[PDB]
């Protein structure tokens, strides 16, 4: 998966999600995006997926 | 650069010639 | 990193029409290197304070 | 924002000389 | 972690006396009969394992093997540092007076 | 320069002046904190 | 308080420029004739 | 009639709001030239190598400067004297590290400031008046030429000529008495007495004719007001004026004829200036400052200091720290 | 403080042999030193070698020893380097290559004596000055 | 045959020499003679440097740059031993020669990068068996990157390894931890590989050319900051000489 | 740049204030009768 494909599907991109005085790039609220961490998968003890 | 120089060169040309010619054309005689 | 993370607000209309180079060699997409020729960024700048 | 500050006032003596010689008020013998 | 590797050598034999791997070669004119033959010779062939290797220095005449043992006394050798004996700084260290 | 016809004198009374400092001076002092965030 | 620094300087020309826009019309007002 | 005759009457046409003239046709394109490459590097020109040993300095202000430590930093060591225009350069990135706009201001500067001393001569000539305005501005037009181009010649490069900026200027100042003593040079002491001088005289003779305006207004009123441009008659009394310029040294310490007064007001200045230009074009060939270190010896040979001596130890400490990477050898000789 | 007979005696050759110079021969040799030496040695250093200066305890310790009014001499005769293993006339300024040195063709003995006097009696007025450099100006 | 006055300011001076396109001979190598490198001449022509991603996933890529610092790039008049090794292969051993020269590249965007392009103490072997040189004899090398300044260079504060001030003096009363990589100066001593492909072959006069490839670290600052992996790729020129 | 925060609102009080006085005695000073 590229990396840009999974930052488009991360909600600090998402334009509705600000205010009308936080001011300056998105940058300033959540930083400089580095790098994916990955596809986080959750399991309980059964090994069942949960989401 | 080779374009920048030949255009510089042309404008420089110009106005030194514009300054030869103007101090040719009959200076002494533009007094009061 | 893209512009509109950075607070971008004229940049991405210059390269709506077409202008994604620097005069110091990046484009908006990644690339090193380019020429862009006069109309760089820069180049919209100065034409517009002219 | 110092670069900003520096370049404006800068500009505005640019503007000053500009009114000052083109808006002067004109010399006038009496 | 970060440590100035000259001011650490000055607390070596390297401050006492003239270290054969690393001292610039204007301090041979500290004592009799070494420069600037000897102390040619003396640079171009380091470095020695000990002060007494300098006596192997292929070429030399007899009485430079007899000068280099009167003043074995106040030669040393410590490890080679990089920053001493790079930029030919052995014959220039871009001191005069 | 020949004058231009269209000029008018401009005018602002003492209590217009009033009211505009207070609409100012409250704006301000209603803005200020969001601008401090 | 980690206010915003250009809050300081957006507050005081928010204030000073209309409000000296309207001192200088109001002065000149008194002025004419 | 042809165009050329209708553009030359309006080159020369004493009614432009600005004179042209012949000399303008020259000095308006090159200090437009200069004027906007200087504006560009000062707020936006990466860092110089201005010593040729590759170790930039800043200048410009958006790579870290304010007002006074900004400049237009000169070019590089490496290039010496040579002609280094923008064509010369691989690259504008590669024309920038080593100071091509230095070179592209001051050479168009220095032209386009000629010409403005023969436009001041034009103009005179087109409106009657007398030649010589022009002359006095040569007095700063020299000094100009004396630190950008002579003092470069003598010491063989435009890297030692003087930087575009205020602490840059400084920096020039004192590598200068470093290695000329140029306080104790006697054609800048001239430069001194000319400045100080000038300084003085204009204070003076402003005070003398404010002192002695003729009574033309009352107490409320700027008295300015009592003088109307273009009258005939003059706005202050002279005769007061020197009766007690007189009374203060003695009576024929004075300028009495304005004429000589206002040419005293003129030379004083321009001849200092013209020396002050010269220390600096004169010590570019090295012949520098008066040198007496260790001058005053004692019966057995004691060097006794004198205050030439404690100058000569400031300087030490100038010269043995300026451009603290660049040199390999024991002597500085350019 | 003068310049005492005391000061102006100094050693003539390694066994201790001493030698008292005139004030008239000391100053013949300071005039002699800045003629044909002070332009490379000035103050006691050496401009195109600063390795070497002039201090006596430097001189003390070159080969052979220049410490003295004789070493001094033969050196300004036959120049070698500081280890003695080489003669030097053909770079140095000496009587042997006057030919190429010309200040040095019209240097007589007693010449020569007064320039090594200069040279020996400077430190002892001036002290650490005398080859210190610009550190002493 | 040109002269000095021929060549100055013509840029031709930091070129190396070429061979003809017909010199595709053989240089014979005896195993019972010794050679010696003559004249080693090395001309880059392109300045490559590692980009540095965030993301240590992807893999970085080499990027072109702008030489700034002019025709001041090539090493020249190197010379040293030729051995002829048991196997039959060559090693040059490098012992001297103009061997490095300063170069700043810079990056699109405008970082400048300086590196010291050098091949000092380079020792460089080719395949076994070489009786002859031939234009498929390669050479393959490493070689030491000291520091880019030497150890007397004093930083624009007058800090300096083998000389200069020990911290922030314009600071007197600030903590010294956080300034600690800024005032302790530290000498670099990197490796370098250098790769040699002959192209070309001049059997009667021992000369050869062709192109190269190294790879090097750039100016650290005197450990102030991190180097870059520098890509350096030319055309050399060797004369060999029986010794 | 580590500049004085200070600084920027300095700056613009010290042009702004006296300019705007000059402004002021200028405008009125126009429109008094002529
Ligand atoms: C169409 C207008 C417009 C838009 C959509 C943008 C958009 C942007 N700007 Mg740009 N900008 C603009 C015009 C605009 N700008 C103008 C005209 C200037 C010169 C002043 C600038 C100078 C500028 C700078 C210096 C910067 C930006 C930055 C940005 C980014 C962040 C914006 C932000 O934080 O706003 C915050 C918005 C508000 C706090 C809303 C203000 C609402 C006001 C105060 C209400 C006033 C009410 C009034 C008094 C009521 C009167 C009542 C009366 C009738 C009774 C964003 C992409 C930032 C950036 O990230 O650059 C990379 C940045 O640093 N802009
Ligand atoms: C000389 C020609 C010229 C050119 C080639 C450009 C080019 C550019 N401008 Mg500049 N500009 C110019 C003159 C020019 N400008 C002038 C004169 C002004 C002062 C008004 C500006 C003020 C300006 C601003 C404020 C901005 C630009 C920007 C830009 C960039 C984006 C263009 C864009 O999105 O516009 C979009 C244009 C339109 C969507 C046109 C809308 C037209 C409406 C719908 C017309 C309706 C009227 C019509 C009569 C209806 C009937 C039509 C009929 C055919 C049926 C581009 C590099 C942008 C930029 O990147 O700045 C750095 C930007 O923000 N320009
Ligand atoms: C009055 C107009 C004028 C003048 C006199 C100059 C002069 C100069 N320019 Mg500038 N320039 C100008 C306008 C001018 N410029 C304009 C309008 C632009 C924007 C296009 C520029 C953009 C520009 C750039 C980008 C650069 C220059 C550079 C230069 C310098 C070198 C030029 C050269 O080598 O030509 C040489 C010309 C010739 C050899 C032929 C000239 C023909 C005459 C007849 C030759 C004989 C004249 C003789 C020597 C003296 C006659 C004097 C008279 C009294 C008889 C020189 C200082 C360069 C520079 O500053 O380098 C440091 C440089 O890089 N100029
Ligand atoms: C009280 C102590 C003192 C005083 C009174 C002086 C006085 C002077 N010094 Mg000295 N100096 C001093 C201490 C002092 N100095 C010390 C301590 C040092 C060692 C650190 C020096 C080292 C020193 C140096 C190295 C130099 C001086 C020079 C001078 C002269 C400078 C003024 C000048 O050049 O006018 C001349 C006028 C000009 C230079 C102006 C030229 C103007 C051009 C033609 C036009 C400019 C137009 C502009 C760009 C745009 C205008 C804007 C408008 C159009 C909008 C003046 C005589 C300088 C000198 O003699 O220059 C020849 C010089 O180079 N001094
Ligand atoms: C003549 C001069 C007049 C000067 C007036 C003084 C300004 C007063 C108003 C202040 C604006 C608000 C800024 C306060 C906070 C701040 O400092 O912002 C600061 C921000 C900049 O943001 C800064 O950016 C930095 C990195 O670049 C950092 O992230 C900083 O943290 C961040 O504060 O200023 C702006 O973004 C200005 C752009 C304004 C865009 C407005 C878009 C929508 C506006 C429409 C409103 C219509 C309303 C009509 C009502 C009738
Ligand atoms: C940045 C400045 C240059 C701009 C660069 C790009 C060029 C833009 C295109 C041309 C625009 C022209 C606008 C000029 C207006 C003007 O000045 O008019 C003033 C008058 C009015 O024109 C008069 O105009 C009359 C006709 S009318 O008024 O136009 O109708 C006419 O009859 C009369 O003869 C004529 O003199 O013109 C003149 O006085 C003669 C020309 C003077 C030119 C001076 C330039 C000086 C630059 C020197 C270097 C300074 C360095 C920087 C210092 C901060
Ligand atoms: C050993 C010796 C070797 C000497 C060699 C070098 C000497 C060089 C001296 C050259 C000086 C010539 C000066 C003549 C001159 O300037 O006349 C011009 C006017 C004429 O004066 C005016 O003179 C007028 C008459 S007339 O013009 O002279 O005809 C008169 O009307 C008016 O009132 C009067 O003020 O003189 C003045 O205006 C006042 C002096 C201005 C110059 C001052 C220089 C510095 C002096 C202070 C130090
Ligand atoms: C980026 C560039 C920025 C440029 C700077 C622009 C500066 C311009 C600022 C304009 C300010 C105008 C102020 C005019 C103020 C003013 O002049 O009022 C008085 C004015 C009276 O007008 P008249 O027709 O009587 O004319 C008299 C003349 O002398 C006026 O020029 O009425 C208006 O202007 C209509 C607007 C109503 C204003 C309502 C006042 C609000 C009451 C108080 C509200 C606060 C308290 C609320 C408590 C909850
Ligand atoms: C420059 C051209 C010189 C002039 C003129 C003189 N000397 Fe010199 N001196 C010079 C050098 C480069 C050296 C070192 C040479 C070497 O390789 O060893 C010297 C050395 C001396 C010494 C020996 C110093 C010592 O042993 O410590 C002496 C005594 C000396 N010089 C004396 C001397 C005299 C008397 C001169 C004028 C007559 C003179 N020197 C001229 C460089 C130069
Ligand atoms: C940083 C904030 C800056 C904000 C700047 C705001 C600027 C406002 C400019 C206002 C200009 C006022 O314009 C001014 O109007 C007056 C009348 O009103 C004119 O005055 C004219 O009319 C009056 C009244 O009939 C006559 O007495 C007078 O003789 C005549 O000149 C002035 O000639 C003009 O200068
Ligand atoms: C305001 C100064 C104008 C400077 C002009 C520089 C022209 S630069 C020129 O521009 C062309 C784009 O039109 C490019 O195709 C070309 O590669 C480039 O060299
Ligand atoms: C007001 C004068 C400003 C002049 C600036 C003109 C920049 S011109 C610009 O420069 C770039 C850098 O090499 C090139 O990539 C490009 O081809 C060229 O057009
Ligand atoms: C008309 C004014 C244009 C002035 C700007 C020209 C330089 S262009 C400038 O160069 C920088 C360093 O190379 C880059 O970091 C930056 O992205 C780029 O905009
Ligand atoms: O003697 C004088 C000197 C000066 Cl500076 C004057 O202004 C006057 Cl008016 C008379
Ligand atoms: O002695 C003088 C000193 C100076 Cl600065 C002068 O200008 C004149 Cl004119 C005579
Ligand atoms: O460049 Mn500027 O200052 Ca005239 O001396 Mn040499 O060179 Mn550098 O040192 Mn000192
Ligand atoms: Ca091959
Ligand atoms: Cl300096
Ligand atoms: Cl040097």
């Amino acid at each position: 998966i590229p990396e840009k494909l999974a930052f488009y599907d991360y909600i600090g991109n998402n334009p509705a999600k600000g205010g009308l005085f936080r001011t300056g790039p998105m940058n300033k609220g959540d930083g400089i995006a580095q790098a994916w961490k990955g596809h986080a998968v959750f399991r309980n003890k059964e090994g069942e997926e949960l989401f | 650069m080779e374009t920048l120089k030949i255009t510089v060169y042309i404008v420089v040309t110009f106005f030194v010639l514009l300054f030869v010619f103007g101090f040719l054309s009959g200076d002494p005689a533009r007094n009061p | 990193n893209p512009m509109w993370r950075q607070g971008m607000f004229v940049l991405p209309f210059m390269a709506r029409l077409g202008v994604t180079g620097s005069w110091s060699g990046w484009s908006i997409t990644g690339e090193t290197g380019i020429d862009p020729g006069f109309w760089s960024f820069e180049g919209v700048a100065l034409a517009h304070i002219v | 924002m110092e670069t900003i500050t520096y370049v404006f006032i800068f500009a505005c003596i640019i503007a000053l000389f500009f009114f000052a010689i083109f808006f002067r008020e004109p010399p006038r013998i009496t | 972690e970060l440590v100035n590797v000259v001011d650490e050598k000055l607390g070596t034999a390297y401050g006492e006396k003239i270290d054969l791997n690393n001292t610039n070669i204007a301090a041979f004119i500290q004592y009799r009969g070494l420069y600037p033959t000897l102390a040619k010779l003396i640079v171009k062939n380091a470095p020695y394992e000990s002060v007494e290797d300098v006596l192997n220095i292929p070429g030399l005449t007899e009485r430079q093997k007899q000068i280099l043992r009167e003043n074995l006394e106040h030669f040393t050798v410590t490890e080679v540092e990089t920053a001493l004996v790079e930029g030919g700084d052995r014959y220039n260290n871009g001191l005069y007076k | 320069m020949e004058p231009n016809p269209n000029r008018q004198p401009v005018e602002l009374n003492r209590t217009s002046l009033y009211l505009g400092l207070l609409l100012i001076l409250v704006l301000a002092l209603l803005f200020s904190s969001y601008f401090f965030n | 308080m980690e206010v915003n620094q250009l809050g300081l300087i957006a507050t005081a020309l928010f204030v000073l420029v209309p409000s000296v826009f309207l001192i200088i019309l109001y002065v000149q007002t008194e002025s004419q004739q | 009639a042809n165009l050329w005759e209708r553009f030359c009457n309006w080159v020369t046409s004493t009614d432009n709001r600005l004179y042209v003239g012949w000399f303008g046709v020259i000095m308006i394109p090159t200090l437009l030239a200069a004027t906007i490459c200087f504006v560009i590097a000062f707020i936006a020109a990466p860092p110089v190598d201005i010593d040729g040993i590759r170790e930039p300095v800043s200048g410009s202000l958006l790579y870290g400067n304010n007002i006074i430590t900004g400049a237009v930093v000169p070019s590089s060591n490496a290039i010496g004297l040579h002609f280094y225009p923008i064509w010369e350069a691989a690259s504008l990135d590669e024309w920038l590290y080593n100071g091509g706009p230095y070179q592209l201001i001051i050479f168009h500067f220095l032209l386009g400031a000629s010409c403005y001393m023969g436009r001041q001569w034009e103009l005179s000539y087109r409106l009657g008046m007398r030649p010589w305005i022009c002359v006095a501005y040569s007095a700063p037009l020299a000094s100009a030429f004396a630190v950008f181009l002579i003092y470069p010649i003598g010491q063989g490069s435009f890297s030692d000529g003087m930087p575009l900026g205020i602490s840059g200027t400084f920096n020039f100042m004192i590598v200068f008495q470093a290695e000329h003593n140029i306080l104790m040079h006697p054609f800048h002491q001239l430069g001194v007495a000319g400045v100080f001088g000038g300084a003085l005289f204009c204070a003076m003779h402003g005070s003398l004719v404010t002192s002695s305006l003729i009574r033309e207004t009352t107490e409320t009123e700027s008295a300015n007001y009592g003088y109307k441009f273009g009258q005939e008659e003059e706005t202050y009394n002279i005769v007061a004026a020197h009766g007690y310029f007189g009374r203060l040294i003695f009576q024929y310490a004075s300028f009495n004829n304005s004429r000589s007064l206002h040419f005293f007001l003129a030379a004083w200045p321009v001849v200092g200036v013209w020396f002050a230009a010269l220390g600096i074009s004169t010590m570019a060939f090295n012949l520098n400052g008066f040198n007496f270190n260790h001058s005053v010896i004692d019966a057995k040979g004691n060097v006794i200091n004198t205050w030439a001596d404690i100058i000569n130890r400031a300087n030490l400490g100038m010269e043995v720290m300026h451009e603290r990477n660049a040199h390999n050898f024991p002597l500085d000789l350019a | 403080a003068e310049l005492t007979p005391e000061v102006l005696t100094v050693p003539l050759n390694s066994e201790g042999k001493t030698i008292t110079l005139t004030e008239k021969q000391y100053l013949e040799g300071k005039r002699l030193f800045q003629y044909a030496c002070a332009s490379c040695h000035v103050g006691g250093i050496t401009k195109t070698n600063p390795s070497l200066d002039l201090r006596t305890e430097t001189l003390a310790l070159a080969t052979p020893p220049r410490d003295n009014i004789e070493g001094l001499v033969d050196y300004m005769k036959n120049p070698t380097t500081y280890d003695g293993e080489q003669e030097i006339a053909e770079v140095h300024p000496s009587l042997r290559s006057a030919d190429i040195f010309p200040k040095m063709r019209n240097l007589t003995e007693k010449d020569l004596v007064a320039i090594a006097g200069h040279i020996l009696v400077e430190p002892k007025i001036l002290g650490d000055k005398w080859g210190g450099g610009k550190v002493y100006y | 045959t040109l002269t000095y006055d021929d060549i100055v300011g013509t840029g031709l001076a930091n070129k190396c020499p070429t061979l003809d396109d017909t010199a595709r001979g053989a240089y014979p190598i005896d195993s019972s003679q010794t050679y010696r490198i003559a004249r080693l001449c090395l001309q880059p022509t392109t300045f490559l440097v590692k980009e540095e991603p965030k993301n240590k996933r992807q893999e970085a890529e080499f990027v072109p740059t702008k030489l700034v610092t002019r025709e001041t790039t090539s090493l020249d008049q190197i010379q040293g031993e030729l051995k002829v090794n048991s196997d039959g292969s060559l090693t040059f051993v490098e012992e001297d020669g103009i061997d490095f020269q300063p170069v700043t590249v810079q990056m699109a965007g405008g970082e400048r990068i300086p590196l010291l392009f050098t091949v000092k103490n380079l020792v460089a072997s080719t395949q076994p068996n070489v009786t002859s040189i031939t234009t498929s004899t390669d050479f393959k090398g490493e070689f030491n990157v000291p520091s880019y300044r030497t150890a007397n260079f004093l930083d624009p504060k007058g800090r300096g390894l083998a000389s200069g001030y020990d911290s922030a003096i314009a600071l007197p009363q600030a903590k010294e931890e956080e300034l600690a990589r800024a005032n302790v100066k530290r000498f670099s001593l990197t490796k370098g590989q250098i790769s040699l492909n002959v192209a070309k072959v001049d059997g009667r006069t021992g000369e050869i050319a062709g192109t190269f490839e190294s790879e090097q670290l750039s100016d650290d600052d005197m450990g102030a900051h991190e180097p870059h992996e520098v890509k350096i790729q030319g055309v050399f020129y060797a004369s060999i000489e029986p010794a």
